RNA sequence: CGCUUCUUCGGCUUAGCUAAGAUC
């Protein structure tokens, strides 16, 4: 049984701590393909 | 299963707007001659059975009306609505006589007892409160059900009392003691309709898993009426053994209950204006024949269906299929 | 009562019927200045 | 796009049509 | 963080107030409208197409 | 959480002692030599000043935690 | 670049009876946070946990007991009330929790399974048999 | 006094409030820069700070349309902006400057590109929202070390005054508890409001009648 | 300029249906459902 | 008098000596909802609705954290509503989106219905709450907002709604009106004109006639009274900037937007910037005295 | 477990967190509606 | 045939509403 337990626990800056870089994360996962088009021209230094 | 009984197709033949928020009750009076409809308007409106002409409008709640039946033995018309109140009015006078207060949140359901002067009503608080129509005092709480209470429905026989929830179990009660005899889990999700049969000792209720039929008064299961995968909020049981299952998403399906064949799919169209998201029934009722189905829908509208006069068994045929 | 005048008329017909009043700079600044973003609190919409 | 560039100015740059004076000549586009 | 101004996403529940469960749990206290009133009951009359009359009607 | 030098019979502060790093010191214990004074810090630390130094912008010049203690 | 990343938010990237009173107070936290806010099922869990950690195994049974009258079809307060009964050897009370569990919610079978295995790991087979046997009385997938 | 030119610190505090109070709080966002009005933070962004304004070169079929608009929509720049895609004021001093190049080409095309109309006049711009920033300086002074530290600050001062008041409580009083615990270590209030919870198992439910005997378990206390 | 913005395809079924639009009541509120 | 008052008191002083013996039982008496409370308990029952439609609709084995993540889908479709901002998710399931759908225009419907309402109070004037009046306005102004850029989009997809046949009409009748009047068309403000500071000075005191009868001042007042003084104190620039945008300018910083609340009807009232006021103004003063 | 996948509601008016931004992405609740309206023909008629 | 270090893959959890609540 501790086996079973100890095994379930082993698993820019843009953020004020670490509960917002892991929503970041989400953010970049849930919108990664959605924001394509935009991250173009956010990359392109505004041109 | 076993040999549907054979129904006639149902087509929809009137239209009443006039509405303004989703149409969530209707109930219809025990001489036939009108019904009451409650709204998220928070008006009640009564309408000619017969010709769809609107008598009457009646305002007074705060809120959302969203319970309304009419007594079978008193004239009065009770009433519940997101506003907490429970309303009776008095048809002799157009007018509020008595509020029954105890609830904590919004009215979902109330039912009235066929034999007693005895209301209950559900609500948002997760209880079932009985209430005496005469001096509104509580008699009981029926404090069981975990989550909001969905619907009620009241007989003369024990379980005076069926009671079906969120969380996904029906619940019998004995009105005399006051504590539930029985409690049905079989349903997966929310159970947010009931319907008695008229002429038999049984009973249905209708989750977006499944409807499901229960032989009263022990409420063992008999059958699921299996593939209307939708929230299912409404259900109506005829006296000659059709029943219905309007659902959120505006379609209604109709069942043969001695054998659960869905003989009918019936797809609702919103009325001009409306968005396709407002297809939604919120309630339906039969007639005291069982001919004229009236239901209440989310694009503000009353649609009302009648069976078609020319279908015969030849025209619309059933075989056997085990 | 000629309602909805001012609602109503066309900024390039104006302009034109101010071409012949009053100097060409001054009719195009009038109906230039018709003719800009309306913004109340978080709304906002070009006056056309 | 000269060519319309000074087309568009005999149309708006003009004195009043009040004051008469010759047209500008236009070019077809 | 501000968690104060919350709304219900936990269920309401009840069934334990003043008087629910036991009778003499009523506070002598009781409201303007607890008053007895419309104390006779009003009945539909004789005849009202009653349910069996109804369906012998056809 | 302020260190302040006094003058006998003058109640203002001639010298303030003053950094973000000052705490309660329970206990001040001086030398007989008056070479060095010692200062206990509530977290099992010991921060020393020199009675001639005057060093008013704060400073660890010698500490220690060998000791066991725990408060 | 100046400024607008690299210095304005990186610049906000960083800015004895002792231990008896100490149980008192942790109780104080977890039974209040219950009283603010049961349906937050995982507070019953640490409180439940925590009364095993020092030792107070019946009250962490009550505590877990007390769980399942909040909801009582969360399979994780089942194992978890199941597994710190197995953790502590008592095999009898983990038993009586594991017929609870696969009595009342026959369909989940994080029961079944984790039940069996412990009656086959304390090399009781003929109660393994007997659980699998129970398990293929209500045909299951 | 209000505005002035931009200066490319200006922009990047702007930037960074933006991405953090959001594209629609424009008073929260210039009450941290100074001189600036909100309408002048807002207009800043969406006139020419805004990504995706389009600040590349000028193509035949933008002049295409902004001439053909142009002679459908006469001074109409608001609205024949969105369909050349581009920002009003572009939209503007393309078209001036276009008929700069149409209105030199009637003669002296070289010199008359030369001798006025080669800048303005160094008037005060109406609006230099429109315009690029000044650079910042070689070296900061007051003026913008001033927004740039209260700039900074703020970005992350995200606890409310109930916060950042009363939980100074720890600090101020925990040092000297655990030298009021040291009194306790070193000398060496009654309550009943509500049931003391270590004394006994409180609202025990106790574990129902099973089939196993549960007092066949010992278990030895930790 | 106000006239509609809407189908006339679910007025074509209005041909089989009887729609209605109902803004008014047919008996004032004083009119008692006839004790 | 007594007769009546007796069972009255009677009831009330048992009331009070009941509490003060038994105490105050009221700890969860249901509170009914009154005038201030129902714009809360709409809320608290739509949302608590839509949950419960989420809940149902998702099927068995989904982590149910994502509803609360919905709700706040809900009060972004709203809040876009509200400022008539196009909602759109682009990952969000359809039934999800379409459940969200209704929900916007059941609370939209309450919302507009709401403020006729309590309009043909204010008409009627069965209200004098002014904060249901100004709340009332907020509504209004943007319900016409709402409607106005309709109106402005549909302009430009419908085209002129006047055929070319009626503009030149028009047109053409003006240009024989006015060569048969002998009209001399306004020209441009000569750059040494004899008349120009007195418009100047006529512009300026409409301006700062407007503050004299106010208390208080803000920036954007404060602003607009800067530059009259400055155009006072030499209009020689004043008057060189105010020429120079009508030759040179041709867009213009927005203009807000505002009713005033006459409780028959609303009045639009626009506020444009302090800088361009000053020009505007000196052209209206100049254009009414050439015509 | 795809089809019921919830995007983040990233917000343009509130957010109690107070950051919510990526310095990748953050500009997308505007979405990516049509560009350049399609202005009438009319109005070609009418001005000329 | 077994143990350990390390990276690496799926998972990795914004506390309502009101006239943006109001104002600069
Ligand atoms: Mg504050």
């Amino acid at each position: 049984v501790h086996g079973q337990v100890k095994r379930r626990e082993q698993y820019p800056i843009d953020y004020i701590n670490e509960k917002n870089k892991k929503f970041n994360k989400k953010l970049d996962k849930y919108y990664g393909k959605y924001t394509e088009d935009i991250k173009d021209d956010l990359e392109r230094g505004t041109a | 299963m076993m040999k549907p009984k054979w129904h006639a197709p149902w087509k929809l033949y009137r239209v009443a707007s006039g509405h303004t928020g989703w149409v969530r009750a209707v109930d219809v009076e025990p001489g036939n001659q009108w019904f009451a409809s409650g709204g998220a308007d928070r008006i009640i409106k009564i309408w000619d059975l017969a010709s769809g002409q609107l008598k009457l409008s009646l305002t007074g709640h705060i809120s959302s009306v969203r319970a309304v039946k009419v007594s079978p033995r008193h004239p009065f018309l009770f009433s519940g609505g997101e506003d907490k109140q429970v309303k009776c009015w008095d048809l002799e006078y157009n007018k509020v006589i008595r509020h029954y207060h105890g609830h904590l949140s919004a009215v979902q359901a109330l039912s009235v007892h066929p034999s007693l002067d005895v209301l209950v009503t559900c609500a948002r608080d997760s209880t079932a409160r009985v209430w005496d129509m005469r001096t509104k005092a509580q008699v009981h709480c029926f404090a069981g059900h975990t989550n909001t209470v969905a619907d009620v429905v009241c007989q003369s026989v024990d379980p005076q009392v069926i009671t079906a929830s969120h969380d996904a179990t029906v619940r019998l009660w004995d009105l005399a003691a006051g504590r539930s005899m029985c409690t049905l889990t079989h349903h997966k999700k929310s159970v947010r309709a009931l319907t008695i049969h008229p002429r038999l000792n049984m009973f249905a209720s209708a989750s977006p898993d499944n409807i499901k039929q229960w032989k009263l008064p022990k409420g063992e299961f008999m059958q699921n009426l299996s593939g209307h995968n939708a929230i299912i909020n409404t259900l109506s049981s005829n006296d000659d053994g059709v029943v219905v299952s309007g659902a959120d998403n505006g379609s209604l399906c109709f069942w043969d209950w001695r054998s659960g064949f869905c003989f009918q799919k019936i797809q609702t169209k919103p009325q001009p204006g409306s968005i396709e998201s407002e297809a939604g029934i919120y309630a339906s009722c039969f007639d005291k024949t069982g001919l004229r189905l009236i239901t209440a829908e989310a694009d503000k509208t009353i649609k009302m269906y009648k069976e078609d006069d020319e279908a015969t068994e030849e025209s619309h045929p059933i075989v056997w299929r085990p | 009562k000629l309602e909805k005048i001012a609602e109503k008329m066309d900024l390039t017909l104006l302009n034109r019927l101010l071409r012949l009043i009053v100097d060409h700079n001054i009719a195009d600044y009038m109906t230039s200045k018709n003719n800009v973003l309306i913004n109340y609190k978080d709304m906002n919409h070009t006056n056309s | 796009v000269q060519l319309e560039l000074e087309n568009l100015m005999a149309l708006q740059n003009t004195e009043s049509a009040l004051k008469g004076g010759l047209n500008t000549p236009l070019h077809e586009s | 963080m501000t968690t104060a101004h919350r709304p219900t996403f936990h269920p309401a529940r009840g069934g334990t107030a003043r008087g629910e469960g036991d009778l003499s749990k009523l506070s002598n206290q009781y409201s303007s409208k607890d008053m007895p009133s419309h104390t006779k009951m009003k009945y539909r009359q004789t005849g009202q197409e009653t349910e069996a009359d109804l369906r012998k009607k056809d | 959480k302020s260190v302040r030098i006094w003058e006998w019979e003058i109640p203002v502060d001639t010298k303030l002692i003053q950094n973000v790093g000052l705490h309660a010191i329970p206990t001040m214990t001086k030398s007989p030599n008056d070479k060095w004074v010692v200062g206990q810090c509530m977290d099992n630390r010991i921060v020393l000043f020199q009675l001639v130094d005057d060093k008013l912008r704060f400073s660890k010049k010698k500490a220690f935690r060998g000791h066991n203690a725990a408060g | 670049q100046i400024t607008a990343e690299q210095l304005l938010r990186e610049a906000k990237e960083r800015e004895p009876d002792e231990l008896k009173e100490y149980q008192r107070k942790k109780r104080k936290e977890f039974e209040d946070g219950i009283r603010k806010n049961r349906m937050q099922l995982a507070n019953w869990i640490k409180y439940g946990k925590w009364e095993e950690s020092i030792g107070e195994i019946q009250r962490a049974r009550s505590v877990f007991e007390r769980a399942l009258d909040v909801d009582h079809r969360s399979i994780s307060i089942w194992l978890q009330y199941a597994e710190m009964e197995m953790r502590c050897k008592q095999i009898n009370h983990a038993r009586n929790v594991f017929d609870r569990a696969i009595t009342i919610m026959p369909r989940a079978m994080q029961f079944w399974l984790k039940y069996s295995y412990m009656e086959e790991v304390i090399e009781n087979i003929p109660g393994a048999r007997q659980i699998f046997e129970r398990w293929i009385e209500w045909e299951p997938p | 006094i209000k505005g002035g030119v931009w200066k490319n610190t200006e922009d990047e505090i702007l930037k960074a409030a933006i991405m953090k109070y959001g594209k629609n709080q424009w008073s929260r966002i210039a009450s941290l820069l100074h001189r600036k009005s909100a309408k002048q933070c807002k207009a800043r962004w969406f006139e020419w700070l805004d990504p995706g304004i389009k600040k590349t070169e000028w193509s035949r079929e933008e002049d295409e349309k902004l001439l053909h608009l142009a002679k459908l929509m006469p001074t109409q720049w608001r609205t024949i902006a969105p369909i050349v895609g581009r920002t009003s004021a572009q939209c503007l001093e393309r078209y001036e400057h276009l008929l700069d190049e149409a209105q030199r080409k009637a003669e002296g095309l070289d010199e008359e590109a030369t001798e006025t109309r080669k800048l303005k006049p160094g008037e005060i711009d109406p609006t230099p929202e429109t315009k690029p920033a000044r650079p910042d300086p070689i070296d900061m002074d007051d003026d913008e070390l001033e927004m740039l530290s209260e700039a900074r600050a703020r970005l992350a001062n995200t606890q409310g005054k109930k916060a950042k008041r009363k939980a100074r409580e720890r600090q101020l009083s925990d040092a000297r508890r655990l030298a009021s615990l040291q009194k306790r270590r070193e000398m060496r209030k009654p309550k009943r409001n509500q049931i003391d919870y270590s004394e006994e198992i409180p609202f025990e439910k106790h574990v129902p009648a099973g089939f196993h005997n549960p007092s066949e378990d010992r278990y030895v206390v930790e | 300029e106000d006239k509609k913005y809407y189908a006339t395809a679910l007025e074509v079924y209005g041909e089989g249906v009887e729609t209605l639009v109902q803004e008014e009541d047919a008996q004032p509120l004083t009119e008692p459902i006839v004790k | 008098f007594l007769r009546g008052i007796t069972p009255l008191l009677e009831r009330w002083l048992g009331n009070l000596l009941s509490r003060q013996f038994e105490g105050r039982h009221s700890k969860g008496v249901a509170k009914t909802v009154t005038k201030q409370r129902v714009e809360s308990h709409f809320d608290l029952e739509l949302r608590a609705a839509v949950m419960h439609d989420i809940l149902d609709m998702m099927p068995d084995g989904i982590k149910q954290n994502k509803a609360r993540v919905i709700l706040q889908h809900l009060s972004e479709a709203w809040r876009c509503w509200k400022a008539n901002i196009p909602w759109k998710v682009p990952g969000l399931p359809t039934p999800v989106e379409n459940m969200i759908l209704r929900y916007v225009k059941a609370k939209a419907d309450w919302w507009t219905n709401s403020a006729h309402y309590n309009r043909e109070r204010v008409r009627r004037g069965a209200t004098v709450d002014k904060t249901v009046c100004k709340k009332n306005l907020g509504r209004l102004t943007r319900l016409y907002l709402k409607s106005e850029q309709e109106r402005q989009h549909n302009y430009l997809k419908d085209g002129p709604y006047i055929s070319a046949e009626e503009a030149v009409a028009i047109y053409t009748t003006t240009v024989h009106w006015l060569e048969s009047r002998r009209f001399s068309p306004i020209p441009f403000p000569p750059l040494s004109y004899k008349h120009d500071t007195k418009l100047l000075i006529l512009a300026l005191e409409r301006l700062k006639e407007s503050y004299s009868v106010k208390n208080r001042l803000n920036q954007s007042q404060r602003e607009e009274l800067a530059l009259i003084e400055q155009a006072y104190d030499n209009p020689h620039e004043a008057l060189s900037r105010i020429k120079r945008h009508m030759l040179t300018q041709r867009a213009f910083k927005e203009v807000g937007i505002e009713f005033m609340d006459l409780y028959t009807h609303l009045i639009p009232v626009y506020d444009i910037e302090p800088l361009e006021k000053v020009t505007d103004a000196y052209l209206d003063q100049y254009l009414w005295y050439e015509a | 477990q795809n089809d019921w996948k919830i995007p983040p509601c990233i917000s343009n008016w509130k957010n109690p967190k107070g950051f919510t931004v990526g310095l990748d992405k953050r500009l997308a609740a505007d979405g990516r509606g049509l560009q350049q309206t399609h202005i009438n023909e009319n109005f070609a008629k009418l001005a000329d």
